[PDB]
């Protein structure tokens, strides 16, 4: 499924150019102040909800547990404690 | 032609290392690979290095270690450097089975490198394992007792085969000296099935993160993805450092520094913090066998993915319900390894339980029923 | 799974009032999220190809949508790399997301699956 | 006269279909022996397999109930 | 004997059933013909033929 | 449903058989002999086959011109050819041009005149046949494949025999043979299209009453074969496409497996890349060589004689580096004939042969060489339905048991010709004939 240089197994191409410049020409930094503040922030945004949704629902679930287990173990929690063993 | 393309010596590393064709927009989480070969290089290195000044035997094992960490020069560098790679090498090897799970690594045509790296990571836990117990401290002993009695869940000849792992009726000197040998001898096994499954890999090449063809667009491994790898190499070693030199002890149990007793065992039992998610599971169990069918289920679970994941699309990166219910598991399997190491008391006796319950039945509920679901939608949502 | 099981259940929703009513906005706002517009994907490009049905599916192509889809692969790798988004006209317009490839691996698997029938087929 | 030719499609799964599938059942069969056979061979040293399975095999038992006198025996 | 072939080796699964089975009875009576001929070519000399003494 | 063979004999032992069809206007009238290469020694190897070409050298009466204008102006053709086991002579003509025919044949057989100076003549022609039979490389390979698989016993032997008998075979022993071996209880006259059977008897009441009889007669079809695995490899780089036959020892005509075997064949079956249709075939090995262009075409035999015969593939390749994968799945194909078949398979044969054998008879000369094989071989005309009956009793189970004493991990006779250095040795093909997964 993937072949080598000279084979590699790409449908034929036709029609695409492709144009760089020398790593010694152009900066290669240019830019960056940009790309570090908006780039970076688009894409955090982008893909904020798929690990705050899990991380602030899983660290909800520890709380409340971490916070029973607590509680149990208190003088307050003696009788809840009796129940749960 | 060229000398790196004529020698078939030459050609073969010239194949892996240097004209190897790789897909252009890998990103920084295909650095892991290298990173795992760097740890099993520095495993080897102070591992080696460790064995030339350990001495296997139960009487003088403890006693060896700590003239490692007081006699030898810089003992104490290469033995917190082995027990912290021994860290990162999970961490890194989570990264790596997290990429490959993400996006979607383990499909056609890659289920081979898929389920021999299964394979690795079965070995990495029984290697870094074995490893765990020659130090002979408290939780050395300790976790041999247990992993060696997993095999007792196996009915009727179960019983003799713990005992024939020992050597004996309990974990003493004869355990010791074969858990070295074979510790010493488990992590060669583990390069050869990493190059296994990169050999296996080679047919199809890396993924990448669209889940497209790359077989378009391709790149030298070197120069682009060397010099990729360096930086995560010096971003590695400066975590590296930090840990090493700084905080050397933070990822280790105060119990370990205790010689081991076969008397007593600690009140608060938390194995090394890469096993904590399967711990958990066994610990959820409440059935001698139950308990360890789930606990090795969980690694071989990770076979049946390329079955179950019934996408026409590889990998994640454009498939929002498929993303979250990947930070769902993700975040269900640290869950797991937080609940690894609180007492086992309530209310987190029925939370690991639900944890558990909720590890498997990604794999075998939502994993298909999502996956099926976001083919529709895909074709649905397009027309 | 096979493109031909998708392509059918998504008839059967396409077909039920009820169901297309609540599934059809549904799947459109997921392929909006999906985002692979925002590289200049059509849903096609994003079928995985490493299989012998889809080999031939794609050999299958004219060669014109078979270079425009080399091309965007292309593209779209170098958004990838880069860390960009298209933009302007690279962005897949709603209109130019033509199934262009789905009848011709419909064509294949159809083939394929009527040979895996007509393998078991029992005399009567 | 034959207006359509006169057939079904089995059911089969992965290419296999009952009619192969029942062709090989004894085949199977004979590698369970085999397998079963060689499994037992291997672990006919193991002190549980004599004591449980092979000293009970009718005549042949014997063979594998031997005591060593206890005059002879440190342990 | 055309018979005895198509039994016991026509099949690769009888026949590799048949060897191991074969081994079977091979390890178990060439282990107690070795013991007893092993006895007799070293007769009075090994412990079980002097332990009657004690 | 045909018409009715009908089967007469005469005094001296001839049997006439024929089977008229009042809807075509030519007749095939012939002899067929109940005798061939088989039934020479190895001094006169060559005779039957020497004897064909001197049968049309010119008779008694008729000069060798003369003969050629006489069949001219009878409008249609003669044509003859002579095999391991049977000689035909046969006439292609008109309806009311079958009297002249019959006389023409039976002046050919009788009464030809195998004169020194057309020995000598034959002998340049035959010996040039020699070295251009060199190019039908189907025939090469399957001279080869009778050779090595009956080595040196009279199945054995080549029709056109050593270039050392044709230097030395003299019209004494050619007349000795067509005298031993051209009898009246060996031969049929056999008549399909616009022939009268009634017609066709009291022609041959006329011109082949004085033909001799045997002192033993033996009937129709009567024969010790000792078949050797084993391979001949021609290896001819310079050739394009190999050419691999593979052949077990299978059965006679009269076989109790008889059918079975071509029920065998027709679930492995041909296959030919340059037929439109064949891509689409139902065989397993026909779909392995398609999708993997492993083949140009592969084509299953089974050639039986009297007393033995030979059962196999014949295949050829331009593919030749993967000549290795077009032997394993052959062969992993005639495995499963032993292992895997089922009602499936066999019942799909049954219907592709129970259409072939009444295929194959579809003009006068087919017609014809059907009655006159089956008569040299069985001794009779097996009518349509008595074939349609036996292939019906070919179960899955019997083709299950003939595959696993015939083909099963057996020895194969090989013949490679041309480009097939990646055609492993014997001992690896050999090893496909059968599973360790069984
Ligand atoms: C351990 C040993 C040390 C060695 C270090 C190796 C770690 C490097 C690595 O793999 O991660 C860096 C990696 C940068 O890799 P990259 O190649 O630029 O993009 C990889 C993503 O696929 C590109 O993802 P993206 O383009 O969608 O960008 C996403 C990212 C923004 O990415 C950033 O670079 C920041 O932002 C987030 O997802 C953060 C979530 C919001 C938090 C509130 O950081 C991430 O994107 C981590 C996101 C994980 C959640
Ligand atoms: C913790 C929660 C994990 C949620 C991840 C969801 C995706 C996301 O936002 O990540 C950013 C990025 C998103 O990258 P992406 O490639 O999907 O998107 C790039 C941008 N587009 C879509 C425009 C092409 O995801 C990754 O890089 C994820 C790698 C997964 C590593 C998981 C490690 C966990 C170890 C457990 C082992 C068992
Ligand atoms: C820890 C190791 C770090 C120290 C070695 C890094 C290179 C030191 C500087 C030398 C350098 O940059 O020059 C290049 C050498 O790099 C090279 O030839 C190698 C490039 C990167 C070094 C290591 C590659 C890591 C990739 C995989 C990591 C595996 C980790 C497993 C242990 C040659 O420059 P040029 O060859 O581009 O051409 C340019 C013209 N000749
Ligand atoms: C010693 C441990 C391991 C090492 C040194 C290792 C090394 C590598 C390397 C270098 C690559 C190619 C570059 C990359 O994609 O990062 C790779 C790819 C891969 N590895 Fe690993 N690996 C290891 C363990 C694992 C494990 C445990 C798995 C799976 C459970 C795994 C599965 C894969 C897969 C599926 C790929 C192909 C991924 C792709 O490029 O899309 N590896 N590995
Ligand atoms: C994957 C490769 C390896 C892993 C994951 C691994 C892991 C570990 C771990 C976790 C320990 C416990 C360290 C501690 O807490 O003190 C350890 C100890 C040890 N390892 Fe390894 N190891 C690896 C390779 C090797 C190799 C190749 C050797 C060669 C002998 C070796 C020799 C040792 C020795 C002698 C010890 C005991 C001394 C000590 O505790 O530092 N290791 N290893
Ligand atoms: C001790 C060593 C054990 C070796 C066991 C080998 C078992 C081999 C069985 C096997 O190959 O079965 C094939 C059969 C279906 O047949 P086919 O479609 O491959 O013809 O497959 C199925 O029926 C399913
Ligand atoms: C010296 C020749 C011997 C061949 C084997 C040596 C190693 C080898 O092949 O190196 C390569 C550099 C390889 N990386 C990749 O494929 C790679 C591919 C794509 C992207 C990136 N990075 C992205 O940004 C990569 O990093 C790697 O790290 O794999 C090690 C594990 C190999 O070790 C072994 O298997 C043997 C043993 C030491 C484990
Ligand atoms: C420490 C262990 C000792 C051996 C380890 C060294 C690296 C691993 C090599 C084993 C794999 C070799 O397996 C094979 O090797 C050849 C020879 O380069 C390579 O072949 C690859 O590159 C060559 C040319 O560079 C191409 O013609 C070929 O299409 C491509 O597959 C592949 O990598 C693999 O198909
Ligand atoms: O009780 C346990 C325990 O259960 C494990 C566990 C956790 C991970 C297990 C495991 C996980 C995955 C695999 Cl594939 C195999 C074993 C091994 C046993 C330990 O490591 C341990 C160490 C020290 C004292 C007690 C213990």
């Amino acid at each position: 499924y993937m072949g080598w240089w000279g084979h590699m197994g790409s449908p034929p191409q036709k029609g695409i150019a492709g144009y760089t410049i020398s790593p010694f020409a152009a900066r290669p930094f240019a830019g960056v102040v940009h790309a570090a503040i908006f780039n970076t922030f688009r894409r955090t945004k982008n893909q904020a909800l798929f690990v705050i949704l899990p991380v602030s629902f899983f660290y909800y679930v520890w709380t409340q547990a971490s916070e029973k287990n607590e509680w149990l173990y208190t003088k307050a929690g003696r009788h809840e404690l009796a129940k749960a063993l | 032609m060229a000398l790196r393309k004529k020698n078939s010596l030459l050609n073969m590393a010239n194949s892996y290392v240097l004209d190897s064709p790789q897909p252009s927009n890998l990103n920084y989480f295909w650095n892991f690979g290298s990173l795992l070969a760097l740890c099993l290089v520095i495993q080897l290195a102070t591992g080696i290095t460790l064995a030339m000044h350990y001495t296997s035997h139960a009487s003088l094992a403890f006693d060896s270690v700590e003239h490692i960490m007081r006699d030898v020069n810089f003992g104490w560098f290469i033995r917190y450097a082995h027990a912290n790679t021994a860290s990162f090498f999970f961490i890194c090897i989570y990264a790596h089975m997290g990429r490959n799970i993400y996006y979607g690594s383990y499909k056609t045509p890659r289920v081979l490198p898929w389920s021999i790296g299964v394979i690795i990571f079965l070995l990495l836990i029984i290697t870094a394992f074995m490893g765990y117990v020659l130090v002979f401290g408290q939780m050395s002993l300790w976790g041999a007792t247990v992993i060696c009695n997993l095999v007792s869940a196996i009915p009727w000849l179960g019983e003799d085969i713990v005992h024939f792992l020992w050597g004996g009726f309990s974990v003493g000197n004869p355990t010791l000296q074969r858990f070295f040998a074979l510790h010493y001898l488990m992590p060669f096994v583990l390069a050869v099935f990493a190059l296994l499954h990169l050999i296996a890999l080679h047919t199809a090449g890396s993924s990448n993160p669209l889940g497209i063809t790359s077989n378009v667009d391709k790149l030298s491994m070197h120069p682009y993805y060397s010099f990729k790898d360096l930086i995560t190499v010096f971003a590695f070693l400066l975590m590296f450092t930090l840990f090493v030199f700084f905080s050397p002890d933070k990822l280790g149990h105060p119990d370990n520094y205790i010689p081991a007793n076969p008397m007593v065992t600690p009140a608060s039992i938390v194995p090394e913090w890469y096993l904590l998610p399967f711990y958990a599971i066994l610990r959820a169990i409440p059935d001698k066998l139950g308990g360890v069918i789930a606990m090795v289920a969980a690694i071989l679970i990770l076979l049946i993915l390329p079955i179950v994941d019934r996408s026409i699309i590889r990998g994640n990166a454009f498939k929002p319900i498929s993303k979250l219910l990947f930070g769902f598991f993700i975040c269900n399997f640290l869950l797991l390894g937080v609940l690894g190491q609180v007492h086992i008391e309530p209310p987190f006796i029925v939370l690991g339980q639900i944890c558990t319950i909720f590890y498997f039945s990604y794999f075998l509920i939502l994993l298909p029923m999502v996956s099926t679901i976001e083919n529709i939608f895909f074709y649905i949502g397009s027309l | 799974a096979s493109i031909t099981s998708v392509v059918k259940t998504s008839e059967l929703i396409l077909k039920s009032p009820l169901l297309s009513k609540i599934v059809v906005p549904l799947a459109k706002t997921y392929v909006k999220f999906s985002g692979y517009r925002q590289l200049g994907f059509k849903m096609n490009d994003l079928i995985i190809e490493e299989t012998p049905n889809m080999q031939l599916a794609l050999r299958r192509l004219p060669p014109t949508e078979s270079y425009d889809r080399v091309y965007r692969l292309i593209r779209a790798t170098q958004f990838s790399l880069s860390h960009k988004l298209a933009t302007g006209n690279d962005i897949t317009k709603p209109e130019e997301d033509d199934h262009y490839l789905i009848p011709y691996i419909l064509d294949v698997e159809a083939e394929a699956f009527e040979k895996d029938a007509l393998d078991n087929l029992e005399v009567v | 006269y034959v207006k359509k030719p006169s057939y079904k499609i089995v059911p089969h799964f992965l290419g296999f279909n009952i009619p192969t599938v029942s062709k090989w059942i004894p085949i199977f069969g004979i590698w369970g022996a085999a397998a079963g056979i060689g499994a037992l061979f291997l672990i006919e040293g193991v002190p549980r397999t004599r004591q449980d399975i092979l000293s009970k095999i009718p005549i042949i038992g014997e063979h594998w109930i031997r005591e060593i006198p206890a005059s002879d025996n440190p342990f | 004997a055309t018979t005895f072939y198509n039994v016991f080796v026509k099949r690769n699964s009888a026949f590799v059933a048949t060897i191991l089975a074969s081994a079977f009875v091979f390890d178990m009576t060439f282990e107690t013909a070795i013991d007893n001929f092993w006895d007799r070519i070293n007769a009075g000399k090994q412990w079980k033929d002097i332990r009657h003494k004690y | 449903v045909s018409p009715k063979t009908r089967t007469s004999n005469l005094k001296n032992g001839l049997t006439i058989a024929s089977e008229s069809n009042p809807l075509v206007q030519t007749a095939t009238v012939g002899v067929w002999i109940d005798a061939g290469s088989r039934n020479e020694n190895a001094y006169n190897n060559g005779t039957a086959h020497f004897f064909e070409h001197l049968a049309f050298k010119g008779t008694d009466k008729r000069s060798q011109h003369q003969l050629e204008l006489d069949i001219e102006n009878m409008g249609g053709h003669l044509n003859a050819y002579t095999s391991r086991e049977s000689t035909v002579y046969y006439a292609k003509s008109f309806k009311d041009d079958v009297p002249k025919s019959v006389e023409i044949l039976a002046d050919i057989l009788q009464h030809s005149k195998l004169a020194e100076s057309a020995i000598d003549r034959e002998r340049e022609v035959i010996t040039r046949e020699l070295e251009e039979v060199n190019k039908q490389y189907e025939e090469v390979v399957f001279d080869h494949l009778h050779a090595t698989a009956f080595m040196n016993q009279p199945l054995g032997r080549t029709i056109l025999g050593p270039r050392e008998n044709i230097q030395t075979i003299t019209n004494t022993e050619l007349r000795k043979f067509i005298t031993e071996n051209y009898t009246a209880d060996r031969m049929v006259l056999v008549g399909a299209g616009a022939v009268d059977h009634d017609a066709l008897v009291e022609l041959a009441e006329k011109y082949f009453s004085h033909l001799p009889s045997s002192q033993s007669p033996v009937p129709l079809g009567t024969p010790i074969p000792n078949f050797v695995g084993s391979e001949v490899r021609l290896r001819d780089d310079t050739m394009p496409v190999a050419h691999i036959a593979i052949a077990v020892e299978g059965v006679s005509w009269t076989s109790e497996d008889y059918y079975t075997a071509l029920v065998a064949q027709a679930i492995i079956g041909n296959y030919d890349r340059a037929v439109g249709t064949s891509r689409h075939q139902g065989s397993r090995l026909s779909n392995i060589v398609s999708e993997n262009n492993l083949a140009n075409s592969f084509q299953s035999f089974s050639t039986s004689y009297s007393d033995t015969g030979l059962w196999g593939i014949y295949l050829t390749s331009e593919n030749t580096t993967q000549i290795d994968d077009l032997v394993h799945f052959t062969l992993k194909e005639w495995n499963r004939l032993s292992t895997s078949v089922s009602n499936l398979q066999v019942e799909r044969a049954k219907s592709q042969l129970k259409a072939g054998l009444l295929l194959s008879l579809d003009g006068t000369t087919y017609v014809a060489e059907d009655i006159g094989r089956q008569l040299t071989t069985l001794g009779r005309r097996v009518t349509p339905a008595e074939v349609e009956a036996k292939l019906e009793a070919v179960t899955e189970h019997d083709v299950r048991a003939w595959a696993q004493k015939t083909l099963y991990d057996k020895d194969i006779a090989l013949v490679g010709l041309g480009p097939i250095e990646g055609l492993y040795d014997y001992n690896r093909i050999r090893n496909d004939m059968s599973m360790m997964r069984w």
